[PDB]
Formats: structure tokens, sequence, C-alpha cells
């Protein structure tokens, strides 16, 4: 039996009820020192958004995607030079700058 | 509370921690170099002195009650001796805590056995001075104020 | 109904602004059991005193007369310090000082303290009274309970308005007499409109009228039935209180002539009520209880007594501002102002000729100023 | 639930049905005809269009009330852009004033013309025609719009069939690229 | 501090004591109070009288405009149009000329007909009563108020006026008096700088009720000469205060 | 656990105010012997007179109730439908 476990809720007005039409998206903005390591990842990796969300823990493939087609749409040059510009895979170097990543967001949020 | 009384207590338990354990001899030579009874007349108005003497009262009670029977004792008698050299109208009586007289209670039942001969006659000099007036709360309180 | 069961000893349960509930009848009993009584006769001392001091001590803890001697030796005024308090290290004498200099730049002499002497006299009317007849000599050991009764229900925001009036109340006798005693002006007050008739004598106060009243503490109704004319406005309150399920308890109905201020249960610093008039409403504090002493009035038929007053600033003449009002009067043309206030002369001289018509069209009542008591 | 008092609303909150309704009428009226409902949805401004014929039909006992107070107290969901439908129609309320004479020189504001709604209303016709004599459309669009649907620049060139080479290699992955991404998918 | 113990101030029910106490009228210290005026308090009520008159002087012009407006659009001949226009700019015109007249003359006469409860209700949200707004505005604000003190020679004139006059009503005295100010700011004036009646001189059974008060309802020693004054009208408190202290 | 819906122990377990306002509400004429004599000998002839002196009026030596006691302020005529101010103004 419930043992006073739940509380009762005074909602669902029998008269009559709306529509929200937005539940769960609910995204987080970027930085300015993300969007750099984000375009420095895609310089590094491509277009494949798999291995991006594979290597961002924090962030969202579906987030990933939404900036990438953000910046297709408003800044065509900057994915340019990101193609243009290469750099070999690194793991060790990159999961540091993550750590370095985390302290930086665990500062912003002790601010 | 008063800010000065206050301040002059503590000192005065101070000093009276630094003496023995529990001698009259030292409150004998206390009174007699310091004079800690300084401001008890002089030139004040009626009901200065007379709020004086009720907060010096009442907080020197109130403080009677986890420093050891150095301090206890300290206090009691800062009181009996503020109490006894009343020349005042009112002859203010010092207020108590209802509990707190279950608890000296228990204290002179203590003592009836124990190196305390002096400060059990002080005691009972005090109390059958009646000079104890006992409340609920060691000042007055209310809910708008 | 049978009290709350509660601990005689008034736990706190807020800090430093009110114990839990109690009872009052077995708090005193209790407090009379735990002593021994004996000492509100004033007979200390106005020959043979060694023996008995010996005896004494003998009887007491001590057994030491030699002992005795010697701490009342110490113990003395003889040996006590008028004289100018200074040439000693002190601590308060400074603040002491600087107060002496503060009186002198600004205090005249000794005057402007009214309150302090107020006080002073209120508190020195119950020093060592006796009463007329020999019965009603204060037993020892009588519940002597310090109430706050707050009449006005607006109050100055900026200053909290902190001050106000405060009586004792006999344990054993009963709460009928704090009623009759409650000095409210609202009794004196007296409604109906005497514009065409000002020289008829007000009659039939709201007093003798409304006698309608009753209490409230802790849920419990205590309601007048001394007089064949007092209605119950607790029916109406039970109803409002019972007719939605607003987290209120049951609340007990019973008479305020059948139960006395040892019966009750309060909570020291908590808000009660004191309901009459319909919505004239005083909110009650009790705020110590305290036993009968010699120094105290010992007089039962003088113990409600108010010991605290407060200073009630009066309604003056708004025409000639010399003259403490006496009517107010609402549409009236010849008033300069709409809720208009004025004295018998000025009213009789400003809306009625020399043969006394009245002049104009306007609704007098008495106005009865709220400094009437003091 | 303002029709009936009830024990939880006190009376002043209970007003008049036909007036309330009337007057919310009125206001969803000179919104649809003020290009308000178009585009948004309707209920919202439904819900402010009652809100402020209540606030009117009292403005004295609720000048402090708000909106979520208003909701919670009819027990209804507080729809989320209510809140700028109000300031919309607050914002033409106030457009209404300024065209009036004895509004305009008030000098009213968006908590003090609630109590001239109605004077609003009884002549809304002539306001609302000199209010778009000197259209509504979102906040986004009337930042000054200097370059409406900049031109962008025609770029058909098409060379002969395609560019080079050095795209399609730029594009082939790396063997290294391709060890790196094995062992980090491995 | 607050004072609803019982009821918070939810559901509090009117009781048969309480609306006994309403039909009777006793109005004693809460439902008759006053607060002092203010100068946004001011501002607001000129404000309000101003907008009031505007508002009724142009609504019947408004209504006639609509009318025209009706016509036109019901109306189909071109005969007529010419005459129903030349209506329109003139009562165009006559708005133009209400709205350019200067702000001195719309607020009306010291004595005139308004909506007083509305005024208050709609401006000051009831905190100012319709009375109190009406005494206001008709001898403390209209602008024919004369602001210069007194030089004395009123109260010589309002004096000699009413040693004729009898002191009755003081009505026609302030009209005779002729200084372009409320009868109010007059008596108040006369009766401020005017000497005391001076009843009589002391007398016995007028200083054993003195003494008599001084022991039933005097704590310890200030004497509440206020009081005192109470009772015994006609005098001054410094000449009480410094008669009584002495002898 | 008509006016004349409460019987006579419910009438008189009510205050003495409202005992004499039913009273008179319902008769319309009586006595103040009659009214002493119905309301019991225990009950104070002064508060019998201070209760029907606010809600009746003397004539010609019987009590008469007043009109707004019969007529309240919402109530109205039920024969012609007129407000209850102006059968008030009649009956007085």
């Amino acid at each position: 039996c419930v043992v006073e476990e739940n509380d009762p809720i005074f909602e669902r007005g029998s008269t009559t009820t709306y529509s929200s039409f937005r539940k769960n998206y609910y995204s987080k903005p970027w930085s300015n020192k993300e969007t750099d390591m984000f375009f420095l990842a895609i310089s590094m990796v491509g277009t494949d958004f798999s291995m991006i969300g594979q290597l961002f823990p924090h962030r969202a493939r579906i987030e990933i995607k939404n900036k990438f087609k953000r910046e297709e749409k408003t800044n065509g040059w900057r994915i340019d030079k990101a193609f243009q510009e290469k750099r070999p895979f690194d793991f060790d170097f990159f999961a540091h700058l993550l750590q370095k990543v985390l302290a930086e967001e665990e500062k912003r949020k002790q601010k | 509370t008063p800010p000065g009384l206050q301040t002059d207590c503590e000192a005065l338990l101070s000093r009276f921690q630094e003496t023995d354990s529990v001698r009259f001899e030292d409150f004998t030579e206390l009174w007699r170099n310091m004079k800690f009874g300084t401001i008890f007349c002089g030139r004040m108005r009626n009901l200065e002195k007379n709020m004086f003497t009720k907060e010096a009262l009442a907080l020197a009670w109130r403080y009677f009650l986890p420093y050891t029977f150095q301090i206890r004792v300290g206090a009691l008698y800062l009181l009996y001796g503020l109490y006894n050299t009343q020349l005042c109208q009112p002859k203010q009586k010092i207020r108590v805590a209802l509990k707190d007289w279950d608890e000296v209670l228990k204290f002179q039942q203590d003592l009836v056995n124990a190196q305390h001969f002096d400060a059990a006659y002080i005691f009972r000099k005090l109390r059958l001075d009646r000079a104890f007036h006992f409340t609920a709360m060691p000042k007055l309180l209310s809910y708008r104020m | 109904v049978s009290g709350s069961g509660g601990c005689n000893f008034p736990e706190y349960e807020l800090p430093e602004l009110n114990t839990r509930a109690f009872h009052v009848g077995a708090f005193g009993e209790l407090w009379r059991g735990r002593l021994r009584g004996a000492g509100d006769l004033s007979l200390r001392e106005p020959a043979a005193d060694s023996d008995r001091e010996d005896a004494a001590v003998a009887r007491d803890l001590d057994c030491s007369l030699e002992a005795a001697a010697e701490l009342r030796a110490v113990c003395g005024l003889d040996k006590l310090k008028e004289v100018i308090p200074e040439n000693t290290d002190l601590v308060t004498l400074g603040v002491r000082k600087r107060f002496l200099e503060h009186r002198e730049e600004t205090i005249t002499i000794d005057r402007a303290c009214r309150q302090e002497t107020f006080v002073y006299e209120m508190e020195s009317h119950a020093i060592g009274k006796k009463p007329e007849n020999s019965a009603d000599m204060i037993e020892e050991g009588e519940l002597i309970l310090s109430v706050n009764i707050l009449y006005p229900v607006i109050f100055h925001k900026h200053k909290e308005h902190k001050p106000y009036q405060t009586m004792l109340v006999l344990g054993s006798q009963k709460l009928t007499q704090l009623r009759d005693s409650i000095r409210c002006v609202s009794d004196l007050q007296i409604g109906g409109e005497f514009s065409n008739t000002p020289d008829q004598a007000p009659e039939h106060i709201s007093k003798d009228l409304y006698k309608s009243a009753f209490f409230y503490f802790e849920g419990t109704f205590y309601n007048d039935k001394r007089y064949p004319e007092c209605r119950d406005l607790s029916r109406t309150i039970i109803e409002w209180s019972e007719s939605h399920d607003r987290g209120y308890g049951k609340f007990q109905t019973a008479r305020m002539e059948d139960f006395t201020f040892n019966d009750l249960c309060i909570k020291l610093g908590f808000p009660y009520l004191y309901c009459h008039q319909g919505d004239c409403e005083h909110v009650i504090v009790i705020t110590d209880i305290r036993l009968v002493h010699h120094d105290d009035c010992l007089d039962r038929t003088l113990y409600p007594l108010l010991i605290k007053k407060h200073w009630l600033w009066t309604r003056k003449c708004f025409v000639c501002k010399m003259y403490t009002a006496r009517w107010v009067t609402n549409n009236d043309s010849f008033a300069p102002e709409d809720p208009c206030f004025f004295c018998d002369v000025c009213f009789r001289m400003l809306h009625y000729d020399s043969e006394g018509n009245k002049l104009g069209e306007f609704l007098a009542y008495p106005y009865v100023d709220p400094g009437t008591f003091n | 639930k303002l029709f009936q008092a009830s024990p939880s609303v006190p009376a002043k909150y209970v007003e008049d049905k036909e007036k309330m309704l009337s007057r919310t009428m009125q206001l969803v009226e000179l919104a649809n005809e003020t290009w308000l409902v178009t585009g948004r949805h309707p209920l919202p401004v439904i819900t402010a269009a009652t809100f402020l014929a209540w606030q009117s039909l009292q403005p004295a006992d609720r000048l402090s009330c708000s909106l979520a107070r208003f909701c919670k107290l009819a027990n209804v969901d507080l729809p989320y852009p209510a809140s700028s439908r109000l300031q919309e129609l607050l914002a033409v309320l106030l457009r209404m004033a300024e065209q009036l004479a004895w509004l305009r020189v008030l000098r009213l504001d968006k908590r003090s013309v609630v109590k001239h709604i109605g004077d609003l209303l009884q002549h809304r016709q002539s306001l609302v025609r000199s209010a778009f004599r000197d259209l509504l459309l979102p906040p986004c669009m009337l930042k000054s719009p200097k370059r409406i649907c900049p031109v962008p620049p025609v770029s058909t060139v098409t060379g002969d069939e395609n560019i080079s080479d050095s795209e399609i290699e730029q594009y082939l992955r790396t063997p290294q690229e391709v060890r790196d991404f094995q062992r980090a998918q491995a | 501090p607050y004072f609803k113990d019982k009821v918070t101030g939810v559901g509090p029910p009117a009781n048969e004591d309480t609306r006994e106490k309403a039909a009777q009228g006793i109005k004693a210290f809460e439902e008759l109070l006053v607060t002092k005026w203010k100068n946004w308090e001011k501002a607001l009520l000129r404000k309000s009288v101003v907008s009031d008159r505007l508002q009724r002087l142009l609504q019947p012009k408004l209504l006639k405009l609509e009318y025209l407006h009706q016509k036109q659009s019901k109306v189909s001949s071109e005969l007529e149009r010419q005459a129903l226009e030349k209506q329109g700019r003139e009562a165009e015109k006559e708005i133009q000329d209400i709205n350019q007249l200067p702000e001195e003359a719309l607020l009306g006469n010291r004595l005139d007909s308004h909506d007083w409860e509305k005024i208050s209700n709609i401006n000051f949200e009831g905190s100012r009563s319709a009375e109190e707004i009406r005494k206001f505005w008709q001898n403390s604000e209209h602008p024919s108020i004369n602001k210069q003190e007194w030089s004395r020679e009123e109260e010589e004139r309002l004096q000699a006026i009413a040693a004729a006059h009898g002191h009755l009503e003081w009505q026609k005295i302030a009209e005779e008096l002729g200084t372009s100010r409320s009868a109010f700011q007059c008596l108040q004036k006369f009766q401020q700088h005017n000497k005391a009646l001076k009843r009589k001189e002391w007398t016995e059974e007028e200083d054993r009720m003195l003494t008599q008060l001084v022991q039933e309802m005097r704590v310890g020693s200030h004497i509440p000469y206020r009081r005192i004054v109470y009772y015994m009208e006609g005098r001054d408190s410094m000449q009480l205060i410094y008669r009584w202290t002495k002898s | 656990q008509p006016s004349n819906v409460l019987s006579m122990a419910q009438l008189r377990t009510l205050p003495l105010a409202d005992q004499i306002k039913i009273l008179m509400k319902n008769v319309k004429v009586m006595p103040f012997a009659n009214l002493m004599s119905l309301l019991g000998p225990s009950i104070d002839s002064v508060a019998v007179l201070r209760g029907i002196q606010k809600v009746a009026m003397l004539v010609q030596g019987n009590w008469v109730v007043k009109s707004d006691i019969l007529y309240p302020k919402d109530s109205s005529s039920p024969h012609s439908g007129v407000p209850a101010e102006v059968l008030c103004r009649g009956r007085d």
C-alpha cells in the first residue's frame, strides 16, 4: 500500500487545456573557445557526425548537427578555411583539452 | 542586552577565573583592590539607574547557567554583592527562570557534601534575603518588537 | 474538556520567540510545591541573636557559627565605595561620561522623561499597599501574569509602534474581571445621529448595547454568558471554519464565567484574540507569569490596575485648534473638511444660530476622542 | 470562475459576466483588426483580452495583480506567449491613447491605461484608423529593415566540365587518417 | 506586526454584530481618519479634473461626428454630401478650437458639477474620498485662490464685520471680506492670529476641579494640560502652564 | 447529533435580540406586556425594551415592527414589484 509516498496535484482543470508543441529539445548554447575547438575538430575529422559525437561526450550529436548546419548557412568562409586546413588526429592531447574544457566550464559555473 | 555592563561582567568573570578554585579570600582581595562596582549611583536619572541595575541583574543571572565552578560562583556572588549593596528604592529582585530554581536546588544538594562551605552559606543568605524573582524568560519577549 | 497534555516546564520552541503549550493552574501548583513560601510578609527584622543564628546554621547546611560570623562581617556596607566615579580603570565609565556630556549639551536639568516618570509612578502605586478589608489579602504564591493588549488594528509601519499598554492579572480570579477592566475607548464610543437634537444626552452607549464579547486562546472560544443580551459570534466563526477543509481542527466552546486564568492553556509570546463589538479585536500577548511578592500589590481588589500606559494624542478642534474635538460632521457644507471635527462651543456657533435652529444640512455624530481614559 | 462568488475567490474579484464578455469581445475584435491574432495563437490573445477587461472593470483593487496571479486564481493554465500578446495589446492601447486628446495630455502608460481602456474601445474605429495612417509585424522585422532580401551575387561560373583533381585529392582520406579513425572506432 | 490572528483575512465573515455596527453607523477611529496631501496627489487631481472636463465636452462632439460618418456611409446622395462634408469640417474646427483653448479655463469655476466618485475610483483608486476630493478642489486647489500670506488687515476687517454679524455662519463675513480666499483659510488665519477669549479670572471651583483632576488622572510629575483644557474651555496652553505650575 | 419556519423552542434557543426581531416580523402588532409574557418572566424588562426599541416603534401605546425589518433592502413588492424603499415610505 502507498504509505503517504506521493502528494496529490491540483492540475488538469476540467474546463479545458491547451497545447505546448515544445517538450524536450531545450538545447544549450555554445561559447567562443568551444566554437574554436569545434572548428578544430571539424578540420581534424570532417563531416562525419558519429565520430564528432563520440569525441564530444558533454554535447549531443543532434546539437552538433544543428551547429554545423547553422555554420554552413551563415558562415561559409569559415567552413571553407576549416576544410582547407588539416591536422592529424590526436587522442591524448585531445583528452587533455577535454579536461581543460571541463575545468573551464567548472570555473564558469563557479563564477 | 547592555553593551558595557556585559563587558564588565565578562572582565570580572575572567578575573574570578584566574583566581583560586573556590575561596572568598579572592573575592575580598578583588573587591578591595579593583572595586568593580563604581557606576551604581553617581549623578544619573531615576529610570536610567533603575534600568541599569535591572539589566545588570538580569544579564548576570542569565550568564549564571558551560564554564567551571569558578565562573559560576563568580557570577552568583557578583549578583549577591550587587543586591546587598542596593541603595536604590526598588531593591530590584534578580530575574530567574522556572527550571533555574530546580537547577540551583540540585546545586545546593551537591554543595551539601563538598568543599563549598562559604559558598553554601552565601547562597543560603541570599535565599533568606528574598532576592530571587522567577519567570519563564530571562528577559521580556514579544512578537511585534 | 481537559487541558493539553504537556510538561509544566516551558520548553522553548523557537529561538527567543516563544515556548510550547502548557497549563497555568498546574504550573502554579508545581511552582508553589517546589518551594516553601512564607516570605511575602516583610518581617525580616525591625538582644539574643547569637543563639538564634547558631540554631539556624545548625538546622541549615552550614552548621558553622564562626564561619557565619566571618562571612557576614566580610559582607558589609562599611566597606563599600556621592563620590565622583573616576580615577579607576573602567570601561562603562567612558559611556557614562559621554552620556553626561550629551546631557549637559542638550538636556536642561532633569526633565523630558515623561514616560519614565509615568512608569516610575505606575510601579510605585503597587508598593506595599494594604487592602481595606482583612479578607482581601492575597494569599502567598498567587499567580501574576503580565499581559499586553494591542487594541489598535493599524500601526505606524515606519516605527512599528513598539510601546503600548501592559496590565497584570491574577490566576485565581476570573477572566470576566480582565474583560471588564480592559479600558477600550470603543466601549465609550456612541453611535446614532444627533444633528437635529444636539442637546439630547447620549444614552445606551455601545458598552451597554453591544454586550457581545469573547476570547480565543489556542482554539478555545470563551463566550461571556453573564448578560441575557450577549450574542454568540463564535457560532458563525465555527460555521465558517467547518464549512471547508481549511486545515483547522475542531475547536471547543466554553463559558467565560466558569474558566479562570489557571484553567487556560497559553503560550508565552504567542498572540491570542479578544473580539467584541463584532469587529473590535484585541491582540493579547501574555508575556510573563510571576508569583505574588510583598513588594508588589497585595490587594486583590486592585490587581488589574494597569502597570504601563500609552500616550494617545487627542484630536483637537479643526476650527480653533485650542480645544479637543467632541463631534464629527459628515456631508457638512459649512465645514472646511469632509470628515470634520468640532468642539462644543465651535459646533454650536457654526451649525446653529442664536435661537438654535439647524443651519444647513449635515450629519453630526458624538466623537469620543481616543484620549478619554488618560 | 469570476462569475459566482466561491469560497476561494473573494467577492472583489467577482465581476459581471455579460459586461466582461462584451469587453473581451471588443478587445479581441480590436486585436483581430490590428493584426495581432494573424499568425499567432488565438488563445493567448483571448487570455490577454479577458485579463485586460477584468483589470479595467476595476483598476483600483487590481493594479498589483499579475498575469500569473490571475491564472492561479482562475485555475487556468497560463499560456507562454500570453505575456507578449498582453504587452503588444497594451502598446496598441497606448497608441490609441496618444491619438486621443485628453489621454495624450495625461501621458498614461502600460500600467495606467487600463482605467481608460473603456474610453479607447468607445471610439476605437477612428483611433485605429489614425494609428494605421501614422501594419503590425513581429519585433524582429521592425528593426529598421534597410536591406530587405539582399540580392545575392549570381555565380553561374561552370568551367568546361570540372575544376581540377586537387579538390578530389584533398577530399580523399589519407592512410594516416584512415588508421586513426579505425583505432578510434575499434 | 499583524492584527489578523484568528481571521487571517482570506475568509473573514461579516457577523451579526458587525452588520449592526455598520447599520448604526458608529464611525469612531478607523473609517474617518485622514492623511496629509501630497504634491503628486495634487498633480493627479488637476490632471484628472482636466481630463474629465475635456472628455465630457468632447463626447457629444464625438457622437455627432460618428452620426455624420454614418450619414455619409448610408446616404448615397451627392447634393447633400457637400453639406455633410461642410458640417464635418465645422465639427473638426470646433474640436480644434476646443483643444487649442489654453489650460486655464478648462478647470471650471469654484462650484461646478462633476463626477467626484467616478474621478476618485478611477484615478485615486479609492484612497481619497469623493467628498474630501471635492473640498480639496473647491477650497484648496482652485487657481483663483490667493497664495500670499495675510498682512493682518484682513483680520481687522473680518473681526469688524463679525462683531456686527454675530459669529453664526461667517459666510457673509467672508463674502464681505473680499480677499479672493476660501472661508477655511480666512477663519484659520483669523483664529491663529487673534487673541484667546479669556473666559474669566481664576476661580476657586476651577482651581479645585483642576486639583481633583491632578489627583485622579495625573501620573508622576507631568500634568496633562491638554486634558485640563478639554474640561476647561476658553484657555491657552502656555498661560495655563505658567499659572498652574506655581502657587 | 413563510417567516414562521422557526418554532417556539427554536426561537427561545436564539438570543433575545433575534427572538424579539422574529416575534415582531411575525406578529407586527403586540403590546409590551404580551411580549414580556411570551418571552418569559426570567428576562429583564430593560433588556426587552432595548431589544424592541431597535426593531419596533410606538403607536398609540402599542409596538409596531419597523418597515425595513419586514422589507429588506433587496426585497420588492410581491404584487407590483416596486422597490422596498417605496414600501417602507408608504408604511411609515
